[PDB]
């Protein structure tokens, strides 16, 4: 239902095995619901600012912008998900930054869903 | 989010990895809030240990042959207890304040996060001697002290059954008499031999089963599953197959949520 | 158990000292301490953790020492049979210390004579 | 096609990173909603 | 201790030999309590006279008699004759507390300790360890309790189809309420538990206080050779059965020949 909705909205799916992503979809959907409900039930505040501070909170940002809710969304990546795996995992992560096909690398590490969520949140955020 | 608490399980080979994969999946299906930490011996292949790495949060590695291992000296005294000493490393997991250990030949049928309510060595009355605790499912609390005491007992007096159940029963003898809250309902660790040996009770209290424990020589992974018929290789009477759901629910979970993970990682 | 007692005593000391300072400071200004304001948020967390450590549903053990041979022990077998398992309901609590009480020992670090002096009564039904 | 089937593909962990499930395709769905 | 009794049920001459051995074993271990068999009409007159040499009271119970309290229930549940007979143990209101013991049990040490425990304190059953093996149970006789048990017998009967089933349904509190109501399995050591999990009988078998011969072959049925106290099964320790046969030969055959047979 929540996961189902996410697929229709953001064309993104989360594997059954991942706990963190599964937990994030629950968290994200609930946060989107909470703030949307707050705005609807309260007198409309044109300014409400939601600051998402990690990749797994970013599911909420994806949904918020997609549901066309008026709350301003800031998404902050305290670390790049692909970056951690690519460093050490690859021989020369830093210099070949531009060269790397991110999609291929992300898929190869079975981390693709998490990457897609992080990238989606980045694109989604106004700032 | 409950980073403090875990279900633990032990895989000593690839065979018992398939068991752990099913157990782990079943805990996920019934939506545990708690981390599933397996323990793998060196014997589990690299390819299998990536699958166990996907489903289970932390595949903490316990090897009792390495001379750096805490149990290695004990193993040299008791070379027959390798598996047991590996299992007892569950007590070393001091990153967790409380855990539920579950053997890899168990399967979860409903949410059992309420097991975490129970305190140290709360385990189901064992079928057979009902004064011993089936060490298949036991709430327990990690501790270096407890672990060292268990190793001491292993060296000094060993185990009556030469197994985890014996070493744990001797150390936690208090369970039998001290408190009834430490007794877990049999439905939390339902040995199938109970469904076979005493079918009438199962008929009445079986519906409420929360965990099934596949006992006997022929483990769930060993069976043959024809998905087209959805029917397991039917032997002559086998305790597991007294109930054609508990094992069917093992095989289905495997096929649905593991063969995919297995194929991806090359098994 | 002994460690938790130590922790609670140490915590009570820390809170006590802080109350001491705040009382002394409050008295120096000429006002009776405003009781609610005496305890800071920092201690409320320390004390909350302390009361979390205390929480147990399991009856205290009938012996103090882990016995190398438990099942054989005549005293323990009899305690179990008699039904004195230190249950909440029980008015009689049995604590078996199988080592000669010593200054070196962490628990009850009193020698035999001092322990004897502390007890109210000594029962020696010698045969 | 294989649309709903694609959710299932993500569910069992096997996604078409190179092709249909590429972020660019996801980006197009995201693009439906502007900044 | 006129107030307290071990009770046991004999439904035939076969289970009279069992009761004779149980009774003898209680005497050997010097119980201060009364020994009170319950006998169905089916036990021969000559066997009842043997029973009188061991038991303080031989109390006749006939559920086929229309005067019997359980007779109406029997007409509803004709398959539960034995069970309804056993449940008459609760009618023995002359006693404030009793220990019921099936006639296929044997006492290995003094168990007047059982009288410490309260109503329905019974050993966990091998197999479902949430059901109380009704081989050995401490109970308090009561007309009310008895009538409630008959009601349950009529309404729902027994899941097991035996006394264990109906007692378990009524005294469901046992599994969870109190650990004092869990008798140590030593007080009811079903041999099957020794056989199934022998490693444990080895360490905690020595302390056995009561052995319960739950098997296809009953202790009286087993073939016995007095020459070396030998027997021709879940009876992994044949020692317990040897102690059955010896007690029989020493302290019953005399009381047997004396009154017939």
């Amino acid at each position: 239902r929540w996961k189902g909705e996410l697929w229709d909205t953001c064309n993104i799916g989360v594997p059954w095995y991942d706990r963190e992503a599964n937990d994030a979809v629950l968290f994200g959907f609930l946060t989107t619901w909470f703030l949307g409900e707050f705005l609807a039930q309260s007198e409309e505040k044109p300014h409400v600012v939601a600051h998402f501070h990690e990749w797994l909170a970013g599911v909420g940002l994806c949904l918020c912008r997609a549901r066309r809710l008026p709350v301003a969304t800031i998404f902050t990546t305290h670390a790049t998900l692909l970056g951690r795996y690519l460093c050490a995992g690859a021989v020369d992560f830093y210099n070949n930054l531009e060269n790397f096909n991110v999609d291929k690398e992300a898929g190869e590490r079975q981390i693709y869903h998490r990457y897609c969520m992080e990238r989606a949140a980045a694109h989604c955020a106004h700032v | 989010p409950m980073t403090d608490q875990a279900f633990v399980t032990l895989t000593t080979n690839d065979a018992y990895a398939k068991g752990a994969l099913v157990l782990g999946s079943s805990l996920k299906q019934h939506r545990t809030t708690r981390r599933l930490v397996v323990l793998a011996t060196p014997q589990v292949s690299d390819s299998m240990r990536k699958v166990l790495e996907t489903v289970f949060d932390e595949v903490i590695m316990v090897d009792v042959l390495d001379s750096g291992d805490s149990a290695h000296l004990t193993l040299m005294k008791r070379p027959e207890l390798g598996v047991t000493l590996t299992k007892l490393h569950c007590w070393s997991l001091t990153q967790y304040s409380k855990c539920v250990f579950m053997d890899a030949d168990t399967l979860v049928l409903a949410n059992i996060d309420d097991l975490f309510d129970r305190e140290e060595l709360s385990a189901a009355p064992d079928p057979g001697w009902p004064d011993c605790f089936n060490s298949g499912v036991f709430v327990y609390q990690p501790s270096v002290e407890t672990y060292n005491q268990l190793l001491h007992l292993a060296s000094e007096q060993g185990s009556f059954d030469g197994g985890d159940q014996g070493i744990l029963n001797t150390f936690f003898s208090s369970w039998a008499t001290t408190d009834i809250r430490k007794h877990l309902p049999f439905i939390y660790n339902l040995s199938s031999i109970s469904i076979f040996s005493y079918l009438p009770a199962f008929k009445v209290f079986g519906a409420s089963a929360k965990v099934v424990h596949f006992l006997g020589r022929v483990k769930p992974w060993n069976y043959t599953y024809d998905p087209k018929t959805k029917s397991v290789k039917s032997e002559a009477h086998d305790p597991n197959m007294t109930h054609p759901e508990f094992l069917i629910l093992w095989w289905n979970i495997f096929t649905t949520n593991v063969l995919p993970l297995l194929q991806q990682f090359g098994l | 158990g002994q460690a938790v007692r130590k922790q609670l005593w140490d915590t009570a000391n820390t809170v006590k000292e802080k109350f001491g300072r705040k009382l002394y400071e409050s008295l120096l200004v000429g006002s009776l301490p405003d009781m609610n304001k005496m305890l800071d948020k920092e201690d409320f967390t320390m004390m909350k953790r302390a009361i979390f450590a205390t929480q147990r549903q399991s009856f205290p053990p009938v012996c103090t020492h882990n016995m190398l041979d438990d099942s054989s022990d005549p005293i323990l077998t009899t305690i179990r049979r008699i039904g004195l398992f230190n249950s909440s309901a029980d008015r009689v609590k049995v604590i078996f210390h199988p080592e000669f009480l010593s200054s070196t020992s962490p628990l009850l670090p009193v020698d035999y004579e001092e322990f004897v002096r502390g007890c109210h009564l000594g029962v020696f039904p010698s045969y | 096609v294989s649309s709903e089937e694609r959710k299932e593909r993500w569910e069992q962990g096997q996604a078409d990173y190179m092709g249909a499930d590429s972020f660019d395709n996801i980006k197009r769905k995201l693009d439906t909603y502007l900044q």
